[PDB]
Formats: structure tokens, C-alpha cells, sequence
């Protein structure tokens, strides 16, 4: 009669994450660390930081009560996901609790779904690693459209550390782009509901060895990769006839991402929704509850099908908890 | 060529079968390795016995390895 | 540190039992509690809940970590309350369940509390009678009975001459005053044996007049005789060193008698389960069920339905080796 | 020809779910039925919409169902 | 609570009759609500727990198909 | 405690000692390292797996190096 509690690892990319949730809504414990600056050097970071967040973990609710083991089985790096793996199953032969191997990319849509009224939404995943537009269709969550070459949130670290600005740029250069007020000439790159951020990239950092003022630049970036992105979930919203649309991961906080994107909802009839702060980008609590959301409609895996995969695309699922 | 052979002791014989059993998985999920490794379990002692061509190639998967175990340790205790 | 413990369930045929072992070869909990299918199952939906009443009293459900059931063969209805039984809890403790095949779970209870490591076992139930030996990665059937099982044989001879149901004891007790044999037929082709035609020829005998005592010693002459020459060509078939007696007929004497002579004769080794192992039991099926799990078998739900017909080939073997 | 409807409520609408699986995979566990049925979940309460032949066709699956989710009870 | 509702058709409503009148008057002891609607005879039974229900759905059947049985 | 045995094969004795002179005069666990032939032994044993993996790190780092040199 008491509720399934899980417990989630997320150790894909540079943050470390630990999250436990209820059968139903409720988050029980969640936290990440980040890593400031390399692949072999992060899964270091996870092999550290994973033992000391699972103290805390373990400190709010007892081990003892810990029904299910989730972690983060794929799409991410290699040496960081063996980590987070050799970890789970740790727990899961320690505890003697079963476990399940989750995916990224759907714990976070499903992580918004819990916090947010969305309900069959199309999904625009927008991470440091990952640009994808993810939806529900046909027994399977698939990608309709999504980036060539590098991912947006690649696009503004890569930017910021050419121009001397701290690692994590996105929120930097969001900054520095207010200030700007005039746009300069990059190239506007779409093809279908596919975008590409090498192009735009290339010439954004040819504009400031140009000379062209950095403020300038950091308008003008901001304003043609978020315009792509609106269009191409535009492009996508229709081509799959939802209602709802959703925006995850960590660039989910720029406010002119938003902005953009609200405002083509508004258009379109159609509701937008953005995560609490806490589950927009990488964190446990939705790894926690992906596992619990498949285990709970009837998924076992053994051991032999926990080994990790760098590659997981979203339709090699099996989505057994949607009606 | 390169070898070396690395033992490391647990305190139980059970504790010993559960490091092994979860890293065992990783050892499995290699496609492609820098240099040859065996990775058996013998009593309370767990043995990784590796040859390579290089030095180079030899940090690389002894890298891996112990950070696999030392996470695996970290986990059970505490 | 420490050990995983599973809470065994069987419901096979018209025994009810259960069991609770840990890890290791120890048995916390072990009960068993003694016609027609349809009430046999009745039968085991009233009593299932009182033993796992009474084996959580012995051993804290919070401590149950695997929930092992008898999956089959056997009879339909009983293997649907087991089952249903089993994930019950299932779902309630929150813990995994795993399905069992009950013919394989007689010998590996044998393997424990004996020193037999990889022998030939002969399985003598109520409603089974084969020769199973571990040969080419799989447990194999190597001689079976054609027909009824020799143990069905004794109780459909038991109520023929107004005997309890439980016809198996009562039948070897007064084989003991006959001391002699009545012209029966022998009946063994190959590997396989047949009983109905045995049987009939005893039930015969009964009305001819002969005294039944006598008739109860030479039924269990032929009977095991005939048990014990299938059980020897066997041991040439898979060349094994060691010979296994299970099932509910493992408590008669004189069977025991005829193997361990047998077996002195060609050089091998003679087991016997504690009488609480011989025959139908909860232990047997938690142990297997812990095997399998321990070596790294999870099974859903849609994998725990009913197997009436359950070969002993068809599990896979991941415990042994 | 002759039709029957069951319902079993139960306190809260978590135990219903769990019975109800416990006995769904023996309601698929049935290649040959002696009456159609209808085994479905609605909230706290288990259906059992059952149509058969004659009355000796229904009390049979009436039994055979009664008894798995009895059993299903007494565990819990 | 267990909740039944059992309805069986006869072919004509004399037959209905006959059925409900003898199974009826020949077995007088869950509440029960045994009723006679044109040709059919509705069965609405409520009882506390399933074996309850279970024990009285397989005497009514057991009645009925005796009634039936008879006629046939 | 955890313990470890690295082996390194060089082409000739002579280069041998010169990367085992190279690496045990420029760097002033409990570690034992020593020259065999052609062959450089390193005995280390360490108290836990990531002591170990630190101590491995830095001499097969140096033994790098000194290679390097010789090697073009
Ligand atoms: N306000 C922001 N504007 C643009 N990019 C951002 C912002 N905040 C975070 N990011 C980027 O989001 C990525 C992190 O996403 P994740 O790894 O999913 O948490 C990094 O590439 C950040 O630079
Ligand atoms: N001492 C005995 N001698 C012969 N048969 C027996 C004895 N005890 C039990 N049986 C038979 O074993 C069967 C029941 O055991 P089981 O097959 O384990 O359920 C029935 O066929 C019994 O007649
Ligand atoms: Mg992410
Ligand atoms: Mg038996």
C-alpha cells in the first residue's frame, strides 16, 4: 500500500546527479554537482562525487526503504557512463534491489510531464550536448527534427572560451547580449526541421577577429540560433499535430529562448511549458522517476542488459507507461 | 611489450564478489581496448592481469579499471 | 555480508508448502500441509495465506528479499493459486519473483543436505516418475513412465482395496507380513516403464482372492524392480558416479533397499534427502528459485504464467558448472 | 444467452491495481474459456463482465476468477 | 463491497416463470435480490467479501441449472 | 593490502638503464624499483586502489618521458 521508491544517477555529461522519488509525484531527495574545467577527467569527477552525494541521499531516506535502482544507461560519454553504471549495480547486488537502465533524453521530457501540465507535448530538447525535437508518435518517442553537426549548448561554450569568457558561457553570453542592440551578418542555416550551429559558429567568431563589437555578436548569436530553433519546432508542431510544447535542458534558461518560443505557442493556439530550475538540466530526480515510470508498468532488466549505451537513440525504447 | 599484474585484496570473501560482479559488466562492454586485460576473482582478492605494447597503452586501461573498482568500493561502504 | 533470502513457494498437485532459505544451505522456515483438481486448488487458496501468516512470524517479511514459486509441471488450477499467490506478493513486498520448475527443484534440494555434487536422480512422485541427470548443459529426461506414475499407482491400487487416500505407507507396511510374490507382469521397454498395465493385473489379484499383503509385497517387487533397472541403464546412458532418490515414494524402505543395492553392486554412491525434502516442499522451490536468481536470472510478470506441462529441458541452466 | 456482471471495490486504489495484475496474467493464461470474459481495471473496483452459453458455463469461470483474486486478498 | 448481476434468457416467459418459481419457493434460507423481468430472470446479489459472494453465486447457479434440467 | 607488478621490455640492456637512471635520479605507496637486464621491474604496493593509481600514473608518466628522448 506504500509507494515504490527510487533511487536515479545521472553521470552522463559533466554534472553528477543523485535524485530519489515516490511511485507517485513526490521528490524525495535530489541534488547535483557540477564539474569546473576532457572525458577520462569527468568520469573521474562521477567515480568522486557519486559516493559522497549517495551519503546525503542515504541520510534523508534509509537505505533499507529503496525499492528500485535508475540510472543513466545512455546517450552521453563513455568513461563518464561506465562509471554511473558500475555504480548502480553496485547498489542494486549491495541492496539487493532491482535495477533499469534509463534513457537521457526521455527523462528529461518526463521529468517535465510530472512537473508541468504537459501531457502529450512535443518536446525541444535543448542541451550542452544534445538539440533535438522529441515527440510521442506512433508507440515511440521519436526525433523529427534535430541538429546536424554540434548541439546550441555546445555552440555557446565553444564561443565563450574563444572570446575569454568562463566555461559555462550560455548564461554569459545571454548577458553580454542585452547590452548589443545591433546584429550582425551570420549565416542562417535550416534544412528542413534539421539546424546546424558549424556554420554560424565559424563565421560568428570570424565577425569578432573582424572587430565587430562582442555585445553586437552576442545579440546577434542569440537571436539566429534561438529564431532556427523556433522554427524548426514550428516546422515540427505541426508536422506532428500536438498540442503542447515543451522546452528542456540547460539552455532552457536563457530568457530569450523563452521569450521566442512562448511567443510561437501563443501563435499557434498551442501551450507552452519550461521545468522547475531544479529539472531543467541534468539531475537525478528524473532518472529516479523514468526508472520507476518503466519498472512500474512491468520493465525487468538483469544485469546483462545494464551495459552502457553511448548512442541511445530515443525510438530504441519501448514505452510500456503511456496510455 | 608492456605487463603488469595488479591484486587487490577485500577484507570478505563477499564483498570481493560484488566489486567483481559490477565492474565485470564494464569489462564486457569493451569493443575495443588498448591492450590485452584478464579480469578474474580469486578468493577475497580480485586480479588484473594486463600485457600492452606501450606504456601509454598501459595507464590508459589501468586507469579505467581502478576507477571502475575504486567506484565500486566507494559505493558499498558507507 | 549478508546473505539474500527468498521465501519459496509450492503449490504442485495437492501438497501446499512454504518455504524460507537464505544464501546459504540454510533453512529458516519449512511447511508443508496435506481427489479432485478443482477443490485441490480450492484447498490451497485457504492454506497459502496461513503458512505465509505463520512463516513471517518466524522471519520478518520486511527481511524477504525473493519469492520463488512452483511454476509447473503440474496440476492447472492448484499452479494458478501458487502463481497468483506469488506475485501477490510480489507486488506487495516490492521484491522480485522468479518461476521454478518443480521436477529439477527435487533434485537440487537433493544436492544440498547430501554429498551428491552431479548425480542421477531418480524422481518417484504422486504424479511422477523420471530419471533426470544433468547431460550436454541441460537437465535431461533420460527414462520416464509411460502412463500413470508409479506413486499414482499405488494410491489408485490403496482406494481400489479400501485403503486412505494416502495409500503409499499403508500399502509398504502390509507388503512386510505377505512374504510372497504373485505372477504379475513386468513391463519395461527401453528406458520407459509402465505401470496401468502393472496395475491392473494387481487389482486382479485382489479379486481372485489372493491376501492383499501378499499382493502389496509382489506390486512392489515388480514395481521397483522395475524402477531400480530403468535407474541402472540410465547410470551406463550418462555414466554418472552418484544416484539420487526423490519424491514422496523416497520413504519406502524397500526402494531404498533395492538402489543402495544397486548401487554397491556397480561401484557408485546412493542419496537421500531428510524426509521434509523427499517429498513435496516450500524449501525446495525457494533454493532453486534463490540458484537461478543468485547466478543472475530476473523474469517479469508476463514470464510467471502457469507451465502445466513443464519439460526439464526447457529452464536453463545458469547455476551450474 | 446468459450474461453476468462482478464488481469488487476495494479501500483505497492502490490494492486494486496490485490484485488486479496478480490475476490479469492468469486471465491471459486461458487458451480454452468456458464463457467469454471481460477482466478490466476502473479506479477502486475490478470489473468481470462475463457472457456464456448456459449456467453451468458461467459458475465456472465465476469460480475459477472468484478464487485467484480471493487469493489475491488473503495475501495482502 | 462485491457487487453481481447475473441475467439469463429463456426461450418463452412462461418458461421464465417456471424456472424462477421453482428455484424460489424450493430453497428458503448476503443480501439478495431475486427478481422475474419478462423472459429473463435477473440475479442482483450483494455480499461482504468474494468467498461470500462466491459460495451463493454457485448455489443460485447450481438451482438454476437444476430447474432447467428438469424442464428439458 | 593492493599490490602491483609492471614489467617494461626495452630493445637493448644499455637503453634499459638509461631510462631507469633517467627516471630514479630526476624524481627525489611504498614502491620498489629496481633494473633487471633489459627489463625494468616496479614492485608497488600501495593501501587502497586509488593510492595505487596515482603512484602507477606518475611512473609510467616519467618512463614515458624518458623513452621519448631516445626515441625519434
Ligand atoms: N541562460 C543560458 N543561455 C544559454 N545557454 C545556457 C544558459 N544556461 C545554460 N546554458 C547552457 O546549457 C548547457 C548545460 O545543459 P545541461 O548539460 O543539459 O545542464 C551548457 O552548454 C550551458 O552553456
Ligand atoms: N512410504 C511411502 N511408500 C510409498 N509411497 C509413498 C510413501 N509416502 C508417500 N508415498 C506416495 O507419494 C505420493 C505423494 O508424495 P508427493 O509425490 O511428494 O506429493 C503419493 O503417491 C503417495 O502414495
Ligand atoms: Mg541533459
Ligand atoms: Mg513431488
Amino acid at each position: 500500500m506504500d509507494p515504490m521508491i527510487c533511487l536515479g544517477l545521472e553521470g552522463t555529461a559533466e554534472k553528477t546527479g543523485v535524485g530519489i522519488v515516490t511511485s507517485d509525484g513526490e521528490v524525495l531527495f535530489n541534488k547535483t554537482i557540477m564539474y569546473k574545467p576532457n572525458p577520462r577527467e569527468a568520469a573521474d569527477h562521477h567515480a568522486e562525487t557519486f559516493p559522497k552525494l549517495i551519503k546525503e541521499a542515504f541520510e534523508v531516506v534509509d537505505k533499507n526503504e529503496i525499492d528500485l535502482i535508475a540510472f543513466s544507461q545512455g546517450p552521453g560519454l563513455g568513461p563518464s557512463l561506465r562509471v554511473t553504471a558500475t555504480v548502480a549495480r553496485t547498489l542494486s547486488l549491495t541492496l539487493k534491489k532491482p535495477i533499469i537502465g534509463v534513457n537521457h533524453c526521455i527523462a528529461h521530457i518526463e521529468i517535465g510531464k510530472l512537473t508541468t501540465e504537459a501531457e502529450d507535448p512535443l518536446t525541444l530538447y535543448v542541451s550542452g550536448g544534445n538539440t533535438q525535437v522529441i515527440a510521442y508518435v506512433s508507440k515511440k518517442y521519436r526525433v523529427f527534427g534535430e541538429t546536424l553537426d554540434i548541439a546550441v549548448g555546445n555552440c555557446l561554450d565553444q564561443f565563450a572560451r574563444y572570446v575569454n569568457l568562463p566555461h559555462p558561457g550560455g548564461p554569459y553570453i545571454e548577458e553580454l547580449a542585452r547590452k548589443g542592440k545591433k546584429l550582425v551578418d551570420l549565416p542562417y542555416t535550416v534544412k528542413g526541421m534539421d539546424i546546424a550551429f558549424s556554420g554560424l559558429l565559424t563565421a560568428a567568431m570570424r565577425a569578432y577577429d573582424a572587430g565587430e563589437r562582442l555585445e553586437d555578436i552576442c545579440y546577434s548569436l542569440q537571436e539566429y540560433a534561438f529564431s532556427m530553433l523556433t522554427e524548426i519546432t514550428e516546422r515540427a508542431l505541426a508536422h506532428t499535430n500536438k498540442g503542447e510544447v515543451m522546452l528542456v535542458g540547460g539552455v532552457a534558461a536563457n530568457n530569450r529562448l523563452r521569450e521566442m518560443l512562448k511567443a510561437m505557442c501563443e501563435g499557434q493556439n498551442v501551450d507552452f511549458y519550461v521545468p522547475p530550475k531544479e529539472f531543467c538540466g541534468d539531475n537525478g530526480a528524473m532518472i529516479a522517476w523514468l526508472g520507476l515510470l518503466m519498472h512500474k508498468n512491468g520493465r525487468w532488466m538483469s544485469l546483462d542488459e545494464t551495459k552502457i549505451i553511448p548512442n541511445y537513440r530515443t525510438d530504441m525504447v519501448e514505452v510500456n507507461w503511456i496510455k | 611489450r608492456v605487463q603488469a599484474k595488479i591484486e587487490i585484496e577485500f577484507p570478505s570473501e563477499d564483498v570481493a564478489k560484488v566489486v567483481y560482479e559490477a565492474v565485470l559488466y564494464e569489462h564486457l562492454s569493451v569493443p575495443y581496448r588498448r591492450s590485452e586485460i584478464d579480469f578474474k576473482l580469486e578468493g577475497k582478492k580480485i586480479i588484473l592481469d594486463i600485457k600492452a605494447t606501450d606504456s601509454s597503452a598501459l595507464r590508459g586501461t589501468v586507469n579505467s579499471y581502478l576507477r571502475w573498482i575504486k567506484a565500486a568500493i566507494d559505493v558499498i561502504e558507507v
